[PDB]
């Protein structure tokens, strides 16, 4: 949840 | 696909209900042959069949029937990596309490039973009494008890009198210890006192009274009653270059669990005297306590030649466990020097 | 034969089935010389107030297939008639016409 | 040395050690703190999931690769399993939620 | 010893049973005692053939019932436990019997 | 008087260690101070442990622990180990054989259809016993040989439920 994974974990985080 | 990973303390039941078939027999293997044991450690009706969909001994030779089991076989029908997942349980003859919780610095059963960690090794290794609920007696509930003390205790209080030892005593303090009771008596304790020590001394045990309340972990969870056994695929059995199998250290460690847990099932079926019987727990107590963290007792058992052998919590720690060793850094496929 | 016929042997089994193991208690009480009078006695008026259908001497061999009371084999569970035709069409093992 | 895909360890499903068995270079930790270091992240993904562990990933991978795809089905390391094996035959309980 | 007895009503069947018994024995154990052919029972039944009357009428059945005794003198592991797995023809009832 | 005391040796070398005890004693000829020696046995209870008819001096004691192969005494503490009981003996006497009497005559282990043969000629193997000859200890258990539920006179013994 850093480099290019932050763009995931923003989409993860925002579709809970 | 999953959110937070969640630890907690397993209770017997969720224990048994990991489990796949209950590990009697410590005989690993044939070792003459190619066979392993029924029902030993590397059993076959309680984990799996070693071959892909066949039964080992003789049934199911393509892919039709995949799991019927005859009385010839006593054995499932799976994948090879069905036993990798698959995990065992000894029923342990005799309570031991986890070493875990016992010596952890400071220890889990320490600061909650309100008492000393060398007074809670000395009745848990069969070597003093404890009381429990005695009665109309002169004697405190912590409060221990010697031989001395005890015989002239049980010549005076015969009756309405109990006194037991070992992690079956601890066991029963810690299940019969109302968490919520101790709380507000903690809680008033803290704010009718103005000793800096003991303000401390009183907040660290509060606050560990208080979180196994918020959570769903018992008090009487800290000893083991029905110990797990790790699956035979990751404790490996495969001979070198040669005719003998290298065998881990944690067949050691199960097949002696094993071992002395029968010898106490016969002892206890025997219908011998009381006290026979505490060398025999005791020698259980430390061999579940030498499988879990080998070494944190005194001085650790070793199989070949002086060197001790590894244990589950030695599988975990160091630089060489699973963390530091196979996940954070791994070897790596598709790679060159 | 007729349904009824078998109906009721089929309900005299039953109740043979069932009270065997009084009856045959009985009978040994009856026998038994080294026994009081009066205990006999009460054996012998036991025997009779039990149902008659329970004995095992009341029940007729009959076919299992037709329910035939004569012409019965017990080997075969078979009245003749229908013996021979099983035979005749392979549907009893072993058996074949003999000649010696 | 060279490694495309050769033989796999027995307890953890990872590759073997060394030149003599045919084996693959130790992606250690400090490398993975310099791809935490960039932004790295797929890299350190496949770095980790696909081309040390996980066994039904890897082959998906291969048939993907063979077939011009290039595209990871993730999972989970088999190694994280022997973890939760290893913690969980103590009396510990670990899980997975939700 | 371990004597077995094969029944059975086809006599070539229970031949070739007890051939394989035999085969099953020798190749693991040692000193198979041998196929003794005993008395076969020639089970008779005579029937009226006739539906209603005709008593002279009849037909004379029989049931060929043949044994053969094998025996097997010494029991090793191997040889014992083999029997389980080589499976014989239909319509054979075997009966070892060890001791 | 001299009162029972039990006793913890290295189980497997019993008979050795009630040998080398026994010669113990007519060595050190402390012949007042020892009964006898137990190791009872039905036809092995209890597993490693040695019944000593004996008195509690200091100097017996070290003499039973200075005996090779034994580990030490079984009681409340190690100053004042402790004799068992005496209201037990009384039953005990009436009863010495509760794991091999004849108040069973017949069935060892219960027939149903559930048995493994391990000490007669097919060995490690299992079958159904329909009928059974307890009257001249015999069993009908239809082992499955040759693909069929074939029968074999197996012994009680031989046997296992
Ligand atoms: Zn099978």
């Amino acid at each position: 949840p850093a480099g290019t994974g932050y763009a995931y974990h923003q989409d993860r985080m925002r579709r809970r | 696909e999953f959110d937070a990973i969640k630890i907690a303390l397993a209770s017997p039941d969720m224990i048994r209900s990991w489990s796949f078939g209950e590990v009697k027999k410590p005989e690993t293997i044939n070792y003459r042959t190619f066979k392993p044991e029924r029902d030993g450690l590397f059993c076959a009706r309680i984990f799996g069949p070693v071959k892909d969909y066949e039964c080992l001994c003789g049934k199911y030779k393509r892919l039709k029937h995949r799991g019927v089991i005859c009385e010839k076989c006593g054995v499932e029908v799976t994948q090879t990596k069905v036993r990798r997942e698959r995990m065992g349980h000894i029923e342990l003859a005799s309570p031991t309490a986890h070493i875990w919780f016992l010596k952890s610095l400071p220890s889990r059963i320490g600061l909650l039973l309100d008492m000393p960690l060398r007074d809670i090794e000395r009745v848990l290794y069969f070597e003093s009494y404890v009381v429990i609920e005695g009665g109309m007696t002169n004697l405190e509930r912590q409060q221990i008890l010697t031989e001395e003390q005890y015989l002239d205790a049980l010549e005076e209080f015969g009756d309405e009198f109990d006194a037991k030892m070992g992690a079956e005593a601890i066991q029963a303090l810690l299940k019969s210890m109302d968490l919520e009771q101790e709380c507000e008596q903690l809680r008033e304790e803290l704010n009718e006192t103005n000793s800096e020590t003991k303000r401390k001394k009183l907040t660290k045990r509060i606050k560990l009274l208080e979180a196994f309340v918020q959570s769903g972990n018992k008090p009487e969870w800290m000893i083991l009653t029905v110990l797990p056994v790790l699956p035979p695929d990751l404790r490996p059995l495969v001979p070198l270059d040669g005719g003998r199998f290298a065998t881990s250290d944690l067949n050691d460690l199960y097949r002696r669990v094993i071992n002395r847990n029968n010898r106490l099932k016969r002892l206890l079926d025997l219908a011998a005297p009381d006290i026979i019987v505490r060398n025999e727990k005791r020698m259980l107590q430390e061999a579940v306590d030498a499988l879990l963290d080998n070494g944190r007792r005194g001085r650790a058992i070793t199989g070949s030649n002086k060197r001790p052998l590894k244990s589950l919590a030695d599988m975990i720690k160091g630089k060489q466990g699973r963390f530091r060793q196979n996940l954070l850094g791994k070897r790596v496929d598709y790679s060159g020097r | 034969a007729k349904q009824s016929m078998k109906a009721r042997e089929v309900k005299r089994v039953a109740l043979a089935d069932k009270y065997f193991a009084k009856r045959a208690e009985l009978k040994a009480i009856i026998s038994d010389v080294n026994a009081s009078d009066e205990d006999r006695w009460n054996a012998v008026l036991k025997l009779q107030t039990l149902p008659r259908d329970s004995s095992p001497s009341r029940q007729r061999n009959r076919c299992r297939q037709t329910g035939r009371p004569h012409g019965f084999l017990r080997k075969f569970g078979l009245s003749r008639i229908k013996v021979r035709e099983a035979a005749m069409r392979g549907e009893i093992p072993g058996l074949k016409k003999a000649s010696w | 040395h060279a490694r495309s895909t050769g033989s796999y360890s027995l307890v953890t499903q990872q590759p073997l050690g060394g030149k003599a068995q045919f084996g693959g270079q130790r992606f250690g930790e400090m490398e993975v703190w310099a791809l935490e270091a960039y932004g790295a992240a797929y890299t350190l993904q496949e770095m980790l999931t696909v081309k040390s562990d996980d066994v039904n990933g890897r082959t998906k991978m291969y048939k993907n690769i063979v077939d011009g795809n290039h595209q990871m089905e993730p999972g989970m390391p088999e190694s994280f399993n022997v973890l939760l094996k290893e913690i969980r035959s103590l009396g510990i309980n670990i899980e997975l939620e939700d | 010893r371990i004597r077995i007895r094969l029944k059975a009503f086809d006599h070539r069947l229970i031949d070739q049973a007890t051939a394989e018994i035999v085969e099953t024995a020798k190749r693991t154990g040692a000193q198979v005692r041998g196929p003794i052919p005993l008395p076969t029972r020639k089970e008779r039944f005579t029937v009226l053939i006739s539906p209603h009357v005709n008593k002279d009428a009849r037909d004379q059945y029989e049931i060929r019932t043949h044994l053969r005794l094998v025996d097997i003198v010494e029991p090793t592991e191997k040889t014992v436990d083999a029997l389980m797995r080589l499976d014989l023809a239909a319509g054979v009832d075997v009966q070892i019997s060890l001791g | 008087k001299k009162r029972w005391y039990v006793v913890q040796a290295f189980s497997g070398f019993e008979g050795r260690v009630a040998t080398s005890l026994r010669e113990h004693i007519k060595l050190h000829n402390m012949e007042d101070l020892f009964g006898e020696v137990m190791v009872p046995t039905e036809e092995k209870f209890f597993p490693g442990y040695v019944l000593v008819q004996m008195v509690m001096n200091d100097a017996s004691w070290h003499l039973v622990r200075s005996v090779p192969r034994v580990m030490g005494f079984i009681g409340g503490t190690s100053d004042r180990p402790a004799p068992i009981s005496d209201k037990e003996v009384d039953a005990i006497m009436n009863r010495l054989q509760q794991v091999g009497d004849k108040p069973r005559p017949k069935t060892l282990f219960e027939p149903g259809e559930m048995v493994r043969v391990n000490d007669g000629p097919f060995a490690d193997f299992n079958g159904v016993v329909e009928e059974v000859d307890y009257e001249k200890s015999r069993l009908k258990v239809s082992v499955s040989i040759f693909g069929r539920a074939t029968p074999v006179e197996l012994d009680f013994s031989q046997v296992e439920k």
